[PDB]
Protein backbone atom coordinates (compact mmCIF):
# COMPACT_ATOMS: atom_id res chain seq x y z
CA UNK A 1 0.00 0.00 0.00
CA UNK A 2 2.93 2.30 0.74
CA UNK A 3 4.29 2.11 -2.83
CA UNK A 4 1.09 3.10 -4.39
CA UNK A 5 0.81 6.20 -2.10
CA UNK A 6 4.39 7.39 -2.90
CA UNK A 7 3.70 6.81 -6.57
CA UNK A 8 0.83 9.28 -6.31
CA UNK A 9 2.97 11.86 -4.38
CA UNK A 10 5.66 11.61 -7.05
CA UNK A 11 3.07 12.09 -9.75
CA UNK A 12 1.72 15.13 -7.91
CA UNK A 13 5.25 16.45 -7.40
CA UNK A 14 6.10 15.94 -11.09
CA UNK A 15 2.92 17.50 -12.39
CA UNK A 16 2.05 20.21 -9.77
CA UNK A 17 5.38 21.30 -8.33
CA UNK A 18 7.97 20.68 -11.34
CA UNK A 19 5.34 21.44 -14.14
CA UNK A 20 5.44 18.00 -16.12
CA UNK A 21 2.53 17.99 -18.62
CA UNK A 22 -0.08 15.52 -17.31
CA UNK A 23 -0.05 13.79 -20.77
CA UNK A 24 3.54 12.73 -20.44
CA UNK A 25 3.20 11.53 -16.90
CA UNK A 26 3.59 7.71 -16.64
CA UNK A 27 0.69 5.66 -15.23
CA UNK A 28 0.74 5.21 -11.42
CA UNK A 29 1.30 1.55 -12.10
CA UNK A 30 4.40 2.25 -14.01
CA UNK A 31 5.83 4.74 -11.29
CA UNK A 32 5.46 2.10 -8.61
CA UNK A 33 8.48 0.37 -10.25
CA UNK A 34 10.71 3.28 -9.23
CA UNK A 35 10.13 2.47 -5.54
CA UNK A 36 11.70 -0.89 -5.79
CA UNK A 37 14.77 -1.45 -3.45
CA UNK A 38 17.13 1.46 -2.70
CA UNK A 39 15.32 3.75 -5.32
CA UNK A 40 12.49 4.26 -2.95
CA UNK A 41 14.57 6.34 -0.43
CA UNK A 42 16.01 8.38 -3.34
CA UNK A 43 12.66 9.42 -4.74
CA UNK A 44 11.35 10.22 -1.26
CA UNK A 45 14.20 12.67 -0.98
CA UNK A 46 13.43 14.13 -4.34
CA UNK A 47 9.83 14.72 -3.47
CA UNK A 48 10.70 16.49 -0.23
CA UNK A 49 13.77 18.64 -1.06
CA UNK A 50 13.43 19.31 -4.75
CA UNK A 51 10.97 22.17 -5.62
CA UNK A 52 10.28 24.37 -8.60
CA UNK B 1 27.27 7.21 -20.86
CA UNK B 2 24.85 4.50 -19.54
CA UNK B 3 21.41 6.04 -18.41
CA UNK B 4 22.30 4.92 -14.92
CA UNK B 5 25.50 7.01 -14.70
CA UNK B 6 23.48 10.13 -15.69
CA UNK B 7 20.94 9.55 -13.02
CA UNK B 8 23.58 9.13 -10.28
CA UNK B 9 25.32 12.36 -11.43
CA UNK B 10 22.04 14.22 -11.24
CA UNK B 11 21.48 12.98 -7.76
CA UNK B 12 24.95 14.18 -6.74
CA UNK B 13 24.11 17.60 -8.10
CA UNK B 14 20.93 17.58 -6.07
CA UNK B 15 23.13 16.92 -2.89
CA UNK B 16 21.50 13.54 -2.12
CA UNK B 17 23.47 12.49 1.23
CA UNK B 18 24.25 8.80 -0.10
CA UNK B 19 25.06 9.89 -3.62
CA UNK B 20 28.90 9.37 -3.35
CA UNK B 21 28.36 5.60 -2.57
CA UNK B 22 26.09 4.89 -5.55
CA UNK B 23 27.50 3.08 -8.64
CA UNK B 24 25.67 4.05 -11.93
CA UNK B 25 25.67 0.50 -13.31
CA UNK B 26 23.29 -0.55 -10.50
CA UNK B 27 20.54 1.72 -12.04
CA UNK B 28 20.96 0.95 -15.76
CA UNK B 29 17.93 -1.38 -15.44
CA UNK B 30 15.59 1.65 -14.76
CA UNK B 31 16.27 2.93 -18.29
CA UNK B 32 15.63 -0.44 -19.96
CA UNK B 33 11.92 -0.02 -19.25
CA UNK B 34 10.81 1.62 -22.55
CA UNK B 35 7.86 3.20 -20.81
CA UNK B 36 9.76 4.94 -17.90
CA UNK B 37 12.69 6.09 -19.94
CA UNK B 38 11.09 9.35 -21.06
CA UNK B 39 10.28 10.36 -17.45
CA UNK B 40 13.72 9.55 -16.10
CA UNK B 41 15.32 11.44 -18.99
CA UNK B 42 13.06 14.32 -18.13
CA UNK B 43 13.92 14.21 -14.48
CA UNK B 44 17.72 14.07 -15.20
CA UNK B 45 17.30 17.25 -17.34
CA UNK B 46 14.80 19.21 -15.32
CA UNK B 47 16.28 18.91 -11.81
CA UNK B 48 19.41 21.22 -11.10
CA UNK B 49 21.08 22.60 -7.93
CA UNK B 50 18.74 25.80 -7.95
CA UNK B 51 15.86 23.52 -7.22
CA UNK B 52 17.23 22.22 -4.00
CA UNK B 53 15.87 23.68 -0.67
CA UNK B 54 17.86 22.49 2.27
CA UNK B 55 16.02 20.88 5.15
CA UNK B 56 16.85 23.93 7.31
CA UNK B 57 15.21 26.49 4.98
CA UNK B 58 12.16 24.27 4.58
CA UNK B 59 11.82 23.99 8.34
CA UNK B 60 12.34 27.73 8.71
CA UNK B 61 9.68 28.47 6.07
CA UNK B 62 7.23 26.00 7.75
CA UNK B 63 7.84 27.76 10.99
CA UNK B 64 7.14 31.07 9.22
CA UNK B 65 3.83 29.63 7.85
CA UNK B 66 3.00 28.38 11.35
CA UNK B 67 3.87 31.76 12.89
CA UNK B 68 0.65 33.11 11.20
CA UNK B 69 2.73 35.69 9.19
CA UNK B 70 1.48 36.16 5.73
CA UNK B 71 3.72 34.47 3.14
CA UNK B 72 4.45 37.26 0.44
CA UNK B 73 3.74 36.11 -3.13
CA UNK B 74 6.41 36.41 -5.74
CA UNK B 75 5.02 39.81 -6.97
CA UNK B 76 5.03 41.27 -3.52
CA UNK B 77 8.52 39.89 -2.80
CA UNK B 78 9.80 41.42 -6.06
CA UNK B 79 8.43 44.81 -5.02
CA UNK B 80 9.91 44.71 -1.60
CA UNK B 81 13.21 43.17 -2.50
CA UNK B 82 13.73 45.97 -5.08
CA UNK B 83 13.79 48.24 -2.29
CA UNK B 84 16.67 46.11 -0.91
CA UNK B 85 20.10 47.49 -1.93
CA UNK B 86 22.40 44.42 -2.08
CA UNK B 87 24.81 46.62 -0.38
CA UNK B 88 25.47 45.20 3.09
CA UNK B 89 23.82 48.17 4.40
CA UNK B 90 24.81 46.95 7.79
CA UNK B 91 21.66 46.13 9.57
CA UNK B 92 21.01 49.47 10.85
CA UNK B 93 22.18 48.34 14.15
CA UNK B 94 19.24 50.23 15.62
CA UNK B 95 21.26 52.95 17.10
CA UNK B 96 22.03 50.67 20.12
CA UNK B 97 21.77 53.02 23.25
CA UNK B 98 25.41 52.38 22.66
CA UNK B 99 25.44 54.21 19.45
CA UNK B 100 23.52 57.10 20.92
Amino acid sequence: MERRSLAQELKKWAVEEMGLPAQKAPSEEMLQRLFIGQCGDIWKFIIRHIHS
Amino acid sequence: MSGGDRFVQTLQKLNYPKGAQLDGEDFDWLFEAVDLKPFLDWFCSAASEQNVVPDEKLQAFNTLKESGKPVLDEKALDEVLKTFSISKVPAIEEVAIEKL
